[PDB]
């Protein structure tokens, strides 16, 4: 076994993904060459690529294919490829492999300025788009708009030149729901990958200081169940200390992080003051829980405790307040695993442990004592116990480190990790139990690295040096050892590495090139071919790579300053390596203050680069295979290995005021300087930027910027103030002066409020350092926004602040609903394509309120479609067997009719070119005849018989008024004759209970009809069937006695069906009444029975049908119990689409399409008529379902609204809000499909 | 997948398209039977709970 390989390959090939794979051989000598190629699967038809590469002692037999499956190239459609062949050839080999390939290619960021906005706002938006390469995308990309109910309400899509999508500014609804909103992004057309992000919409207001609530644990234990301490600070948002504010403390018990309301304390509600910045607090937690509680102890207390705090700034109008929602009581406080631990062994090299205590609010708890007891089993079960090692944890890390210089001849290590902080008893020292296992070689032959678990990330550009060293039985064939360095999924680098004469291996002394920033990962392997038996021998690491951009891009205001005035002039000196494209921002510190529990858009953003490493772990593996599994590659070998035992699993081992502006992109060419005047508000501006380059993205440093003034009014008007009321508002003005002095604000307000002040005045003094309440009484008159400017003149001159006043109405905001399904072809009967809605006035509309009303339609999908459909056996069935005696001809032609309907639905003359095409006029000539031959069958009198002088057959009269119903479709029968045979089944054989019953024909033609349960009461059978006859031909002749005729069938039909007897009368039954009142409550009744009757295969029903009699017996053919069984099935199925059921329908027609039974039923005509018009009416309901409406929406007397183009891409037109006060007709086009549209009507009282 | 479950139509009300699970943000039409007529909102809509 000396000529083996190796292909190794990423373990999920990406859609479009420049992939590299690469190849060796061993003991081979002769340069040889092969091939790599990707094939389509399973047929291996079609090559994605191929790739020639040359192999020799020259490239030491090494090489790498670089292979792309380009996404255009797949058959796509509604499959997508699952899975492809990876091919070699060569001389000497060839070998295929199914690997899968994912969509999942690039990455979607999605920025939005704001974490929150409030209503009558909108939220500009920009995606980043990068592929698995960290190039720009350059993919058109949609946005979708998601609501707190869920509802989608947007999508608008942009074409990427940049790598920047810079979408619309996407306005807020005119009535938005409340709560977090969400936005998702994807890739049109051919990708997979999906951006999310998500924004709160509330009706908010700038707080003015921060309160930062601090417990010195997110957990109380026996320690501070007694009592526990907790800071608190505020600071303004120029980052000062607040000077004074009155603290009021709301303590309560708690359950649960994640939501509840446990009763709120009424015992140490402590009043306070904060001074400096800083209010300090303690909480007898024993003493509070004993006084007010039933609880008395921790041991009832493996619960928490809720805090909220509020403060009140002591001179100002300022008042803020945050909470704390749970501080976890339990008598064990920490929680403990393994960080960055193989759990696979080096024997003899040093076994490093790192381990982690972490709290139960899964956070790291810091310094903490651990020991570690540890087991081993060298060979043979030769248990030996090691002393128990002891450490302590980082105090920032919370990590505790440990190493075992295990024995050389170790196999396995278990050992128990256990929590040494004296003060808890075991049961409450975090503690676990692990188990370490060696490589399990084969043939004793391991690979093994130097590396020596480096906690410091490496730095790029650095020559990395790791020694490796092969051990083995046969160490003198190795010769040399091979690498493979992953960056993501992919291979980036590969090599090999010889063995010195030293019998010493070249170690892998290679720069840590820039594409390895994200936290990389090495494996290294040889095949030695043994005695004669090949091994593959390989081992991988873990390698983070210290997070360096390629960019780097540094961005400084070079004006630097502690703080700019309002409104001062700056200059930003945007500095890049290398021409970028750059996307600036600037928010408002206080906007991330407004989110009570903020986060920052792009946190954790090269974390999230990262999740494309297949791999997991710090490496290493059971196996060879295992090793490269979780590695995240896959491999081609003939060397006695291979990795599909391993499953796909997850693996998861842990390693002007604005509030927004800068909004901005722009090019900087290496270097761009951009001056531009800050905003008027007083605050720190967290200004960022993004700098994007084939490099890659680079998120820049955050820059804060404090605006700042030595003096300065702010005013706490709410976010909105309700119309006809007086209010009272306050403020405070701030001095940072050495100083005080006399300060007054004039306001000055516009004429729709009114304030008893009537604005010059005292002009107060206030003291230096210091801040002094203002406040106002004001009532506003008038809705909407008005304007109030404030001048502070205070000092030789004046000064000017603008307000504007939000005004809402008084009382209650109120809504109504109405909306209508839009069906343009009557698919639940009623054409419904155009509808009006007035301009409705409640009978208490607030005066002067006017009705807000927003639109909102909906698409409604067609589903799942079933191509279900008729072989070439439709030709056979043209040409059916001999028609002649016995209505040999009846039975051939009836087919060639139902045949020719079928093709009538179309699809089977324009594509029907895989087989012959029926030509039409054939198929015209055929029918032809077949009408003919009826006639000649039809009774003198207009009935019918199949013996000339037999007699007439209502059965049978029905049959033929059901085809020649059919016929008219494309050549009317004759309608005079039909409503004459009518007229003699009707007045011969009405009987007044039950109807029609059957006239003394010799037998029915067991082939030509069927066996009805005979043995009771048929005549529920012949009025089923002369029921469908007339249906099927009323439409040609409408006659009012044949309603009433019918009328009374459906009646005795329904009232006769209430037991249950058998269920073909049921389904038959159901059939008739389903072309009837499809809506009465019996029939209901009967058709919730039905699907009772239903057998199903699988829980989602992938078959359902129904069976009678021990039709479960099995058998070979087809007979009269499938006969049965087909009939019962088909009436159920065109109950159901009379029903348009479809999601009932889909399995049903998936079982028929099986043909089990193969041939089906006896093979009898009714069987197949009644199969084949259900497979036709499933169709005909598949493509009427299908959505096209260009729904126009427009005023009565006003002119047009909206004109969705309803489609099955375009299937959800944004909510518009309808303005103008005028009734609403909506219309549509015939088009297709249904859709649904609501207006809500939004108005006080 | 904790969608909606199939809601209990009201009185003389049944449902245009019975299914087993509704998704998030589905909105189900009732209809009357026979004899009957609907008045106000005739769409449930499933919301995220
Ligand atoms: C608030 O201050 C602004 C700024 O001065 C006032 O707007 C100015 O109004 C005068 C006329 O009175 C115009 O000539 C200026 O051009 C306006 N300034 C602009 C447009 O920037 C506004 O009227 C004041 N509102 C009050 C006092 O209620």
């Amino acid at each position: 076994q000396e000529q083996t390989y190796v292909i190794s390959a990423p373990k999920i090939f990406r859609v479009g993904a420049s992939e590299n794979i690469v190849i060796q051989v061993y003991g081979y000598t002769e340069a040889f060459d092969a091939t790599i190629s990707i094939k389509s699967y399973p047929d291996k038809k079609f090559s994605y690529s191929s790739g020639h590469v040359h192999l020799s002692s020259e490239n030491k037999f090494q090489n790498s294919a670089i292979l792309t499956i380009q996404p255009k190239q797949l058959p796509g459609g509604q499959n997508p490829v699952s899975y492809v062949y990876l091919e070699v050839v060569s001389k000497h080999f060839s070998k295929s492999k199914r690997m899968p390939i994912t969509y999942d290619n690039g990455f979607l960021f999605i920025h939005t300025d704001k974490p929150v906005y409030t209503p009558d706002q909108s939220v500009k938006v920009r995606v980043y788009s990068l592929n698995d390469d960290l190039k720009p995308a350059k993919r058109e990309t949609v946005l979708t708009f998601i609501d707190p109910e869920g509802s989608e309400v947007d999508m608008v899509e942009e074409i990427d030149h940049i790598g920047i999508i810079s979408f619309p500014d996407f306005k807020i609804p005119s009535n938005p729901r409340y709560g977090m909103w969400t936005i998702k992004a994807k890739y049109k057309e051919d990708f997979s990958t999906t951006g999310t992000a998500y924004f709160e919409v509330k009706e908010y207001v700038l707080p003015h200081f921060s309160v930062s609530i601090e417990p010195e644990y997110n957990f109380i234990g026996y320690k501070n169940f007694k009592n526990f301490e907790i800071t608190i600070k505020a600071r303004y948002f120029y980052n000062k200390v607040v000077t004074e504010a009155d603290v009021y403390i709301t303590f309560g018990i708690r359950e649960d992080l994640k939501d509840d309301q446990k009763e709120m304390m009424q015992t140490a509600m402590q009043n306070t003051m904060l001074i400096n910045g800083i209010a300090q607090v303690t909480f007898d937690s024993e003493t509070a829980v004993k006084e007010l509680s039933y609880y008395s102890l921790e041991d009832l207390n493996n619960k928490y405790l809720y805090i909220a705090v509020t403060v009140i700034e002591s001179t100002g109008g300022f008042s803020e307040e945050a909470e704390i929602p749970g501080i976890k009581y339990v008598l064990s406080p920490y929680k403990l695993n393994l960080v960055a631990t193989p759990l696979f062994l080096k024997p003899g090299i040093p076994y490093p442990i790192k381990v982690q205590v972490k709290d139960s609010l899964d956070q790291l708890v810091g310094g903490v004592p651990v020991t570690l007891n540890a087991q081993t089993i060298d060979v043979n079960q030769e248990t030996s116990d090691l002393d128990p090692s002891k450490s302590v944890t980082r105090v920032d890390d919370g990590v505790a480190s440990f190493v075992l210089n295990l024995p050389s001849g170790v196999t396995v290590l278990e050992f128990n990790v256990k929590t040494d902080a004296p003060d808890l008893p075991e049961e409450n020292q975090a503690r676990e139990g692990y188990r370490a296992i060696a490589y399990s070689s084969l043939s004793q032959s391991y690979l093994y690295i130097d590396w020596t678990d480096n906690h410091k990330a490496l730095l790029v550009g650095e020559h990395l040096n790791i020694i490796v060293t092969p051990k083995s039985p046969y160490i003198d064939k190795i010769t040399h050892y091979n690498y493979l360095i992953l960056s993501k999924g992919k291979i980036i680098h590969f090599g090999t590495r010889e063995k010195f004469s030293d019998a010493s291996y070249q170690s892998i002394n290679i720069p840590v090139t820039q594409n390895m920033v994200p936290s990389s990962r090495l494996l290294v392997y040889y095949i030695v071919t043994g005695e004669q038996t090949a091994e593959l021998v390989s081992d991988s690491v873990w390698l983070n790579i210290e997070e360096k951009c390629g960019n780097q891009l540094q961005v400084h205001l070079s004006p630097d300053a502690d703080a700019y005035s309002p409104g001062q002039t700056v200059s930003l000196n945007m500095a890049t390596g290398m021409d970028s494209w750059v996307a600036l921002a600037a928010v408002d510190s206080a906007v991330y203050g407004v989110q009570r529990g903020a986060k920052k858009p792009l946190e954790r953003v090269f974390q999230f680069l990262e999740k494309s490493d297949l791999g997991c772990g710090a490496g290493g593996g059971l196996n060879n295979a295992n090793v490269f599994h979780l590695a995240g590659l896959t491999f081609l070998t003939n060397a006695n290995a291979d990795d599909s035992q391993e499953n796909d699993e997850p693996c998861k081992e842990i390693l002007y005021f604005p509030e927004s502006w800068l909004w901005e992109v722009h090019l900087v060419p290496r270097r761009k300087q951009l001056q531009f005047a800050l905003p008027d508000s007083l605050t720190t501006w967290e200004i960022q930027g993004v700098g994007i380059s084939n490099t890659g993205i680079c998120v820049a440093d955050t820059v804060k910027a404090k605006v700042f003034k030595d003096v300065f009014l702010e005013m706490n008007i709410p976010y909105s103030v309700v119309r006809g009321e007086q209010i009272q508002l306050k403020g405070t003005v701030y001095n940072y002066r050495t100083s005080g002095m006399q300060f007054c604000v004039k306001m000055s307000a516009v004429e729709g409020i009114c304030t008893s002040e009537s604005p010059k005045c005292v002009r107060q003094k206030v003291e230096g350092s210091s801040s002094h309440l203002v406040t106002f009484t004001v009532l506003p008159l008038e809705i909407g926004l008005h304007n109030i400017n404030f001048s502070l003149e205070t000092w030789f001159g004046k000064e000017i602040l603008v307000k504007t006043l939000r005004v809402v109405p008084e009382g209650v905001k109120r809504e109504s609903y109405s909306g209508v399904t839009l069906d343009p072809r009557g698919i639940y009967g009623t054409i419904s394509r155009r509808k009006e809605f007035p301009y409705r006035i409640p009978l208490d509309l607030v005066p002067k309120t006017e009705i807000k009303r927003i639109l909102s339609v909906k698409g409604l999908l067609v589903g799942e479609i079933l191509s279900a459909v008729l072989s070439q056996e439709g030709i056979n069935i043209l040409t059916h067997l001999p028609k002649g005696s016995a209505e040999a001809e009846l039975m051939s032609v009836v087919p060639v009719f139902y045949v020719f309907h079928y093709l009538e639905t179309g699809n089977h003359w324009n594509i029907f070119h895989s087989d012959p095409l029926i030509e039409k006029q054939k198929l015209k000539k055929k029918l032809k005849e077949g009408m003919l031959s009826i006639m000649s069958y039809r009774n003198a009198d207009y009935s019918y018989s199949v013996w000339k002088g037999g007699s007439a057959s209502t059965w049978l009269t029905a049959f033929a008024l059901r085809v020649l119903g059919q016929v008219n479709k494309y050549v009317e029968q004759n309608q005079n004759s039909i409503c004459n045979s009518l007229l003699w089944l009707v007045e011969n054989y009405q009987l007044d209970n039950g109807s029609f019953k059957e006239n003394s024909q010799y037998q029915p033609i067991k082939l030509q009809g069927t066996l009805p349960v005979e043995a009771r009461e048929n005549s529920l059978y012949l009025t089923a069937f002369t029921v469908i006859g007339i249906r099927k031909a009323f439409d040609i002749c409408p006659l009012v006695k044949i309603d009433t005729a019918l009328i009374k069938a459906d009646n005795f039909l329904l009232e006769n069906t209430l037991p249950a007897q058998s269920t073909f009368t049921l389904a038959i039954s159901a059939y008739a009444l389903s072309l009837g009142d499809k809506t009465h409550p019996q029939f209901r009744s009967i058709v919730s029975a039905l699907k009772r009757e239903a057998l199903v295969k699988g829980n989602p029903p992938i078959y359902r049908f129904w069976k009678d009699n021990l039709q479960h017996k099995d058998s070979s053919v087809p007979n009269t119990g499938t006969a049965r069984m087909v009939e019962t099935t088909a009436y159920a199925l065109l109950t159901s689409l009379n029903l348009k059921d479809i999601n009932y329908v889909n399995p049903v027609i998936k079982w028929l399409s099986e043909e089990q039974r193969y041939g089906g039923g006896f093979y009898s005509t009714q069987d197949t008529i009644n199969a084949i018009e259900g497979l036709t009416e499933y169709s005909l309901l598949v493509k009427q379902l299908r959505l096209s409406m260009d729904i126009d929406v427009s005023y009565k007397h006003k002119g047009a609204l909206h004109n969705y183009k309803m489609t099955d891409k375009n299937f959800l037109g944004r909510p518009v809000e309808v303005l103008l006060n005028d009734d609403l007709i909506v219309s549509t086009g015939f088009g297709s499909g249904l859709a649904t549209v609501h207006v809500t009507t939004v108005v006080h009282k | 997948d904790s969608g909606c479950p199939q809601p209990v139509p009201p009185e003389n009300g049944f449902i245009r398209n019975e299914k087993q699970l509704y998704l998030v943000g589905e909105d189900v039409e009732i209809s009357c039977l026979t004899g009957f007529e609907t008045v106000g909102y005739q769409y449930f809509r499933c919301l995220p709970d």
